[PDB]
DNA sequence: CGTAGGCACGTCTGCTCGGCTCGAGTGTTCGATCGCGACTGAGGA
DNA sequence: TCCTCAGTCGCGATCGAACACTCGAGCCGAGCAGACGTGCCTACG
């Protein structure tokens, strides 16, 4: 997209807020960006794409939460992945979690999603291959689009 | 190179940790100890493994990794400390690695920790077969990991299969239980109208597609093109396939690679894509020298099959003798050196041709002895010595 | 949209029509046995 | 008095059915040239 | 007086490119019966 310096106000400046207070920066260098020539298609609402991105979004988030699991036998548990995905009904998450992992019921690990002793666990770089940010983007604008035509 | 000796015996440890190669006669703890053979194979597996690292982590990354250690080199090498600063320009693994990791935010210790510290590499059989129903083509890769020079891939594997519209690019992730591999498959259009075939570049070609069958769109597949992993590949594709590989690929190593498997194939069909492959310049060089050695074998092969004269004849006639003199070959001009290459080759292997009774005929060995009565030389400004060398060979 | 739509009522129906076939399997059991 | 044999939920398992996308395959329409006969001015008998 | 001759118009004629319809492959959600467990409650020693 075109971009255009321009000289910042003479009066505004940048308060950074976080939880411990506030900071302050000056500005001297302010781009105004033209209309955007979109090199990724965004894809539509229900689309094949959509719908491979929404399952391995969950895929990766999946895989990360196991990499993150301290326990031995590395178990997670089914209600953090009820916690970031909401809107999901409960037998597409257990879909994702039908291979490379078992419910345990009873014993120790019981009410744990452990992982299946066969089952490598993918690398950093193949988890950094199944998902591109871009493509996290994309949906982004599709569900807020979505949204503001709803 | 390096298959065929990790193959034959042990494997290449490049950084062992100190013994750590007990498979093999000597100690690698030591230079002076090493085979020479084993110190050759070390140079050439080292820099097979960089050029991967430049695949996982791009060119100018890599040049950049490269530069970061020249230029703490020569800031090292003006410092007259007595090596406070001069280790600097001593490189080690951990720090090559390091600075990779600097320059590039990826680290590369799976690649490291499986083509460095392992110390073997893979062999994949392949065998396809294509669901015309579901349109879909099933790929099924093995590998032998229990061979003694082997070891086991899990990681992801390219694989290009030249379909009917175009040149399309698939990863498959190879895990251990994994065998059966279904890859999509586009349209057979391009059949129904003749259109060209667009290729692996941006050009697109006219093809014979009378060897093709009919429910399959697919004309040819490679596993893993790029030689991204330390691989031997044994693919079974049909003879059509090795064909169509050979004539309209542009890629030097798959045609080098059909050539390699057109001779379990004697067709004449296949006789004729060498003898394509052969009349053509806009060819590599060393794939149309390849060729006339693997035209030898074939024509050996379909003995009382064989029409004409023998192989490779017509075409040396047609190629490099006089329009109006046949059997005496032009006068030496060397200026073009790759008709120079393919003339001094294709003798050598019109030799290795044999009648029915398992000696060479009359007819090549009597069109060998005219090229070396005819062969003048007062007239170019390049030697003869490795023509007429060639000649006695 | 509601009047075409002809719920916490219909979920507790639900779980009366689990319960009663829970007892079922239970009574074939005992049956069975 | 204690003490082991029957009732509610929760979460997962597995199979069935209906709906939606998406691309391959096949038939249909319409401008883009190709060729034929003809129109129509034109320099020599 | 001719006397055919060169450049171009109207119309059939086929051809390539695109567009509408169909049909199945595959995935996803809902729905339902049920099992595999935990807690919560009664007849017998």
């Amino acid at each position: 997209a075109p971009i255009y310096l321009h000289k910042m106000p003479e009066t505004d400046f940048l308060i950074i807020r976080t939880r411990q207070g506030y900071y302050i920066r000056e500005l001297v260098d302010i781009f105004v960006v033209g209309q955007q020539c979109p090199l990724f298609e965004v894809p539509g609402p229900n689309s094949k794409r959509a719908n491979t991105h929404i399952r391995d979004f969950l895929q990766v988030f999946i895989y990360r939460l196991f990499w993150k699991s301290k326990d031995r036998p590395r178990r997670i548990r089914m209600e953090d992945i009820k916690k970031a995905f909401p809107s999901h009904s409960e037998s597409s998450i257990r879909k994702r979690l039908k291979l490379c992992a078992d419910f345990k019921r009873t014993g120790m690990d019981s009410n744990w999603w452990v992982l299946k002793s066969d089952f490598r666990l993918p690398t950093e770089e193949e988890i950094r291959a199944m998902v591109s940010p871009e493509q996290c983007c994309a949906y982004y604008s599709m569900i807020a689009a979505e949204q503001r035509l709803k | 190179k390096i298959v065929a000796y990790e193959l034959k015996t042990g494997g290449v440890l490049l950084h062992p940790i100190f013994n750590p190669a007990s498979h093999l006669h000597f100690s690698i703890k030591h230079p002076h100890t090493l085979s020479w053979e084993y110190y050759s194979m070390f140079q050439c597996k080292a820099h097979l493994v960089m050029r991967l690292i430049e695949n996982r982590i791009s060119m100018e990354f890599m040049l950049q990794v490269f530069n970061k250690l020249l230029s703490l080199a020569s800031t090292a090498s003006s410092q007259k400390f007595q090596s406070h600063m001069w280790s600097q320009m001593l490189v080690s693994t951990s720090g090559f690695l390091k600075s990779i990791s600097n320059v590039s935010g990826k680290d590369i210790q799976p690649l490291i920790k499986q083509w460095v510290d392992q110390s073997g590499v893979v062999k994949f059989y392949g065998s396809f077969a294509f669901n015309r129903k579901r349109n879909v083509l099933e790929l099924e890769i093995k590998q032998d990991y229990t061979s003694p020079g082997t070891q086991k891939y899990v990681g992801p594997l390219k694989v290009t299969v030249q379909e009917l519209d175009g040149s399309f690019n698939h990863t498959l992730q190879i895990e251990e239980n994994s065998l059966k591999h279904d890859i999509p498959c586009h349209s057979k259009s391009r059949r129904n109208k003749k259109k060209k075939i667009p290729l692996m570049n941006g050009e697109e070609v006219d093809m014979d597609l009378s060897a093709m069958d009919a429910d399959s769109p697919l004309l040819w597949i490679r596993i893993d093109p790029d030689m991204s992993v330390l691989r031997k590949v044994e693919f079974e594709q049909a003879d059509f396939m090795w064909q169509y590989q050979l004539r309209y690929e542009r890629d030097v190593v798959a045609q080098q690679e059909s050539i390699l498997a057109l001779e379990k194939f004697p067709t004449p069909a296949s006789r004729l894509a060498l003898t394509d492959i052969l009349e053509q310049e806009q060819c590599f060089y060393r794939v149309r020298m390849s060729a006339c050695f693997c035209l030898a074998k074939i024509a050996n092969s379909m003995v009382s099959t064989w029409t004409g004269p023998p192989a490779m004849k017509s075409l040396f006639t047609r190629m490099f003798c006089c329009k109006s003199c046949p059997n005496i070959v032009k006068t030496n001009n060397f200026m073009s050196f790759q008709s120079y290459f393919l003339q001094k080759t294709m003798p050598v292997a019109m030799a290795l041709l044999r009648d029915v009774h398992n000696l060479c005929p009359k007819e090549v060995l009597t069109f060998i002895l005219d090229l070396i009565k005819y062969n003048d030389n007062r007239k170019n400004k390049f030697s003869d010595n490795y023509y007429r060398a060639e000649m006695i060979d | 949209t509601k009047d075409e739509e002809f719920h916490r009522e219909e979920m507790r129906k639900e779980r009366r029509r689990i319960q009663e076939q829970l007892r079922r399997l239970k009574r074939n059991q005992e049956k069975e046995k």
